[PDB]
């Protein structure tokens, strides 16, 4: 009450709240002024990156548990630290001069290696945060690049107009989706067009989400710890996607004539502090 | 470096009321559905608000939503010759509440419905609400389906679930015919915004999901060292 | 009893105002705040995060997506350009749909130093060095090595480094200039010049790949707000 | 005299307000205070007492009394079922006209822990045991004893104590799920299976009933209020 | 357990002001009964109310009244060509008053009663009335005759005495004829309530009692155990 | 005044009271945060209940006098203490298989009995708190269950729409009206329809009302202490009815072919201090 402030150029304004309501104030607007390498062990499954390399720390913050003080459930059965905590490697896909780019979809793409896929068909809610390590072997006469980003909520629009998409067209079970250079001409799959990046935002501008570059001169992999990020603290992981995953090549692999033409791209990815609740005797499927 | 930024904050780039919707209703009988005028609350009719939200993955606000009334006369016979003031009523109805078929319904007394009556020729009328939701953030961008066998709608389509505003006159108007437009303003005001994410190239075409036609990047110059104009448009 | 006067201003609708008004839903609680991660506080952080630039924008290559891939031939050339654009952040193609120019299509005026950083994607034997030049706007945009090397410049050697970075200075006759600039208030050109002509080994290929990243410095400002002229529609879209 | 300036929201007439007002009838003394008993302060403390849920609502049951009386007839079944029904407190045919339901109907949002008290009303001499499970969402309903032994569950014996509780806990994705359940913010099904059989004497008849009363433990909340789609009318009523 | 009750006490759900009662009145002579309109106060005859009320046994509030008096014009001929503002008058009668007989009458001067003059263009007209009873509560059921000897009317038609709002125009109209509508609001505050009882399952029928066709308990759904949808309404 | 307090979200509001009446304020909206059995020995009459039987008190409250600060009247002659407090035992009902249920209307049933009828009959006005002791006389091979409930102001509709209703259908004299489970067809009688209790309202809600159970398998009988509920502090006994018990039984009685099957119950009530005032020299009939 009687309050007196600064105002943006003696000068002041008093203005007193007349409601019994906090959604009833005006706008605030003013301001109160051979070689070492390092090895990530995880679970029981090891990694070797580099001594020199960055790690991208998510959105700044690191994957941790979901504490008592911001916790909306009723009761919280047990979450594993070793069961649960490897590092899973899935399928390679393989990098050509014409490749376009390849997505994947985290929360419905771990469902069959190991017990990730057998805590989540039990129990209803689910948390983790992950540890992406997407890596290709290098060598000094293979230029060409790549971008790895971890979109989260990438809403994907339809290749024809008024109409949805099929979970079938959305996520492949062990696969990456291609990105077609031109624009694909379906009547219910994805449109997959590589300069917009599938949600119709422009390509360029993917570098907002956590990044990383697997230049081949200066980086043999890149390693993306991303957070759980959510509005809801806790969802079912079959029917929603926390983020997904993208890599897509900014500049073409030229190799020469008496050189490899077989260079692959694993992704090593590895849930952190995974936690379920709501356990259900349904065994989904 | 003494250039610091006041009006690039969260707030003064979104605390300013867009229009978001385009009602038009009659005082006539006949044809009960011109009579009302019913909207589900989205963002996503106008554009101009759609590409401010479509910045940020999460949002949480409390608004300030303002409605410009205007009326006009409808041609034709049997017109008014004089014409008292004609009031206008703006029902909420919340996300599970009866709504009303026609005009002079039994369900618009709206007890607990907040109604507010607005006489023409006054000032636009106003209201606030606070953050109504029952998640934690307004989420723009929902990437997943309802049903968890993985079938129904697919994207923000499921988390939108803020009911109805509809409008009606309550004056009989015995003589003549006249309609009027409602003009919804949304003005966000203690905002908080998480995830930014890049702005939509692509054209909007749907109010249900993110399809999208696949554009260029940019525009086109002459070449790749083209500097524009060394001198100006003349000669 | 109190004996008020209506002064000019009374029962209009200014939009960017800040009135008090009572609530719709009085007593009403709300959900309990949560710490999602990312929470930004002035919308120029979204323009502090590099964007590739689109420098190849020619008309058959917008469409496609090399039009981010900066050609860098290897041979004698020694008077070949490998780009040059005016640095208008806001009406120039080159950056007007980078992350950069979105924000600030939506604010009227720009003041602050750009940063294009300009990484190389080639193979690791490659070595070359580049003179990147900001010409200021004084005359006319330089045509040869001698005219660049003028104007504020720096010589980066591919092989040493990838990524040089060069923060274009802020030199205005006024603080604030238009993002729709004019012939006043505009401003210089940029360009980049071979130095010693890139030298590739015979096992890896001659040609590489130069990229472009456009973000602004700490210091940079908005000083109005407008509709952006990028974005329209017809109808009410249903 | 004081120039003040008329905001929008004047003349309005917004019915959830709190204003003042002059009186019509000044300086009227009022009768006294009594105390009545059974002064109710808050509207949910008729949502903690227990109404009789109509578990046999089938359609020719609806019309007479026996919708409130569960069957338990004894004999060797072991796969019957003897209710289901989805926890829905608002919509569900089964609690709607109950005394929780009706309160709840009026409040849009609903957050807290239902309580079902099962009582038996039976022969003294009668011995038997039920398994009661709250499955959450999940999958799909129990259809067998195993399938609903994994989800929460009380075995009740039916000869040690009548009146088994059973308080269905809250678990869900938000803080409150609205009234009119859709299947997002939906709540999972509860059944009860036969665990070993009622087993009557010879003196005492083998059929007996069990009733279900149904009212809202301590934590319980409301967070909107809506017109009832209950009860109508057609015309001023006279 | 942090989920406290705020908009579930006796005062939210009773402070919201609901319709009791719609009249019409034309402003023409001839048929002098047309000129004004009378109401007892009853808050049975609206249900939107009524079953507010008819949860708890007896009540003790003070109350707000809100007149929404809107008008429209008659058609026919000689009609007004222009017009300026008509006001309305709405007086209370106490129990045990002269009544007027019609408009422009004798006793229209209301020198005791609380009369209220309107214009119309303004805001709605508004008065606060206290606890106004003999008793000490607001009975909702007086299971009860009225004679001692038990004959009269039986039920809460004995302890309903708070006389009539009386409502009329106040200019003559020399030119044309035009009827107008009240809408009279109730919003209970201070609000005390004794005695919880059920909700009335049956539909209202009556303002007098408490008559009633015996309804079914609930709808009837498929089986004993029939757990609705296991899977969407598709397929 | 000059009052600043808080708000549902520092945040406050300053509203004044600008009238001079306690009516026209706002409203508030703001919280300031062989064996052992009892025996009850009242006026001459005593019963056995049970030791492990609960016993509800009223509404909370127990009967008591009206003492000098709530008192409106002018002179109060004297209450006894004796002559009207014992356990009154009505007329027997009978319990068969398809017995629909029973009512009674106790300031109008006690008339005849005692001094209770003879204190009643000559003053204007009165008071008395009620002690109602229902009971079934059980066994181990007798299923069934009973429902009772003391229901205030229990106002019923007629059995035909747009007629009131008679005093002669509405209470009896020594008799409990039945309960149909169909409806009534008279053009001046009750609407008496079980499931929905008479006053419309449904009948599985009656356990708002001091509500007692007599499930023949855990309890023999039922003691409900009621306390005298009315709005105005004295008020006439012939012209209202207090409250109204109802018996109503939601699990039917069955027993075998050799069993008892003539199961009777009776109630038991006794007023709890029972004060008048008004002596008027009427004798009424
Ligand atoms: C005054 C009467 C009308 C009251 C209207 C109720 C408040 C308006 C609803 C608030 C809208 C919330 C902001 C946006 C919600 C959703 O997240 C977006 N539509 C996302 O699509
Ligand atoms: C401003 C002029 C009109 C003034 C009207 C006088 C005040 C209105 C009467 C108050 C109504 C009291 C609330 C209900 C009373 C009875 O108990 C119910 N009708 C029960 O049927």
């Amino acid at each position: 009450g009687a309050q007196v402030s600064t105002q943006k150029t003696t000068i002041h304004y008093t203005n007193i709240n007349y409601y019994k309501d906090a959604a009833s104030n005006s706008a605030n607007r003013q301001d109160f002024t051979s070689d070492r390498v390092r090895s990530i062990t995880l679970g029981n499954s090891t990694i070797t990156t580099q001594e020199c390399a960055n790690v991208v720390v998510g959105y700044g913050v690191w994957p941790s548990y979901l504490q008592d003080n911001e916790a909306t459930a009723e009761d919280q059965p047990t979450q594993p630290d070793v069961a649960t905590c490897r590092f899973y490697t899935l399928d390679s896909i393989q990098w050509q001069k014409e490749s376009d780019g390849w997505w994947w979809k985290f929360p419905e793409a771990l469902k069959n290696m190991g017990l990730f896929g057998q805590n989540m068909e039990y129990h209803y809610l689910g948390r983790s945060g992950y540890t992406i390590h997407v890596q290709c072997n290098a060598s000094k006469f293979h230029q060409g690049c790549l971008l790895v980003v971890c979109v989260p909520e990438a809403e994907m629009g339809c290749s024809d107009v008024e109409r949805e998409v099929v979970a079938a067209s959305l996520s492949s079970e062990d696969t990456a989706k291609s990105f077609s250079r031109t624009e694909s001409n379906g009547q219910h799959t994805v449109q997959t067009v590589v300069y917009n990046a599938g949600m119709g935002v422009g390509v360029g501008n993917l570098t907002i989400f956590p990044h990383q570059w697997i230049n081949l001169r200066t980086n043999n992999s890149a390693t993306i710890v991303m957070p759980y990020i959510n509005s809801v603290p806790m969802d079912n992981m079959f029917r929603h996607y926390n983020f997904t995953l993208m890599i897509i090549p900014f500049a073409k692999l030229e190799y020469t004539e008496q050189a490899s033409n077989y260079v692959p791209i694993t992704v090593t990815v590895a849930p952190m502090c995974a936690e379920y609740n709501g356990l259900r005797l349904a065994s989904h499927q | 470096n003494y250039h610091s930024r006041t009006e690039s904050s969260i707030e003064n780039f979104l605390c300013r009321a867009a229009c978001v919707y385009i009602a038009t209703y009659k005082s006539a009988g006949g044809t009960p559905t011109e009579r009302y005028a019913s909207w589900r609350i989205n963002t996503r009719q106008m554009v101009q608000l759609r590409r401010k939200f479509e910045l940020f993955t999460y949002l949480r606000f409390d608004m300030e939503i303002t409605f410009v009334i205007t009326s006009t006369q409808d041609p034709g016979t049997q017109l008014a010759q004089d014409m008292p003031v004609l009031t206008h009523q703006i029902m909420y109805i919340p996300p599970g509440g009866p709504v009303p078929n026609s005009a002079t319904d039994f369900a618009w007394q709206s007890s607990t419905n907040p109604s507010i009556f607005w006489t023409e020729g006054c000032a636009p009328a106003r209201m606030s609400v606070p953050f109504i939701s029952i998640g934690n953030a307004y989420s723009n961008f929902y990437d997943g389906w309802s049903h968890f066998t993985q079938e129904g709608v697919y994207g923000f389509n499921s988390l939108n679930n803020m009911g109805h505003i509809y409008v009606r006159h309550v004056n009989e108007q015995s003589l003549g015919v006249s309609t009027s437009t409602l003009r919804v303003y949304f003005k966000p005001k203690h905002v908080r915004a998480w995830v930014p994410r890049p702005p939509r190239l692509s054209p909007y075409v749907k109010s249900s999901n993110v399809n999208f036609k696949p554009t260029a990047v940019t525009t086109e110059r002459k070449d790749i060292n083209d500097v524009g104009t060394l001198r100006p448009v003349g000669y | 009893g109190l004996p008020t006067m209506l002064t000019p201003g009374s029962n209009q609708f200014l939009t960017s105002d800040d009135f008090q008004s009572p609530s719709a839903m009085p007593q009403f609680d709300v959900t309990p705040e949560m710490k999602i991660p990312g929470e930004v506080h002035n919308l120029m952080e979204i323009a502090e995060v590099d964007s590739v630039v689109p420098v190849n924008n020619t008309k058959e290559n917008i469409n496609s997506m090399e039009a981010y891939r900066i050609p860098v031939t290897g041979g004698d050339q020694l008077h070949t350009q490998v780009f040059g654009f005016q640095m208008q952040p806001g009406l120039n193609s080159v950056f007007k749909r980078t992350l950069l120019g979105e924000i600030l299509n939506y604010y009227a005026h720009w003041s602050g130093s750009v940063k294009l950083t300009f990484v190389f994607c080639g193979s690791a034997m490659a070595t070359g060095k580049f003179l990147l030049a900001y010409s200021p706007p004084g005359a006319s945009p330089p045509q040869n090595r001698k005219q660049a090397m003028l104007g504020t410049h720096v010589i980066w050697d591919v092989g040493l480094q990838s990524s040089c970075v060069l923060c274009i200075p802020w030199i205005s006759q006024t603080h604030y200039r238009l993002v729709q600039q004019d012939e006043y208030t505009s401003a210089g050109y940029v360009t980049c010049w071979y130095q010693t002509g890139l030298i590739v080994p015979p096992g890896a290929p001659p040609s590489c790949t130069i990229l472009c990243f456009a973000s602004a410095c700490n210091d940079f400002s908005v000083r109005n707000l407008r509709d952006t002229p990028f974005i329209e529609q017809t109808q009410l879209l249903q």
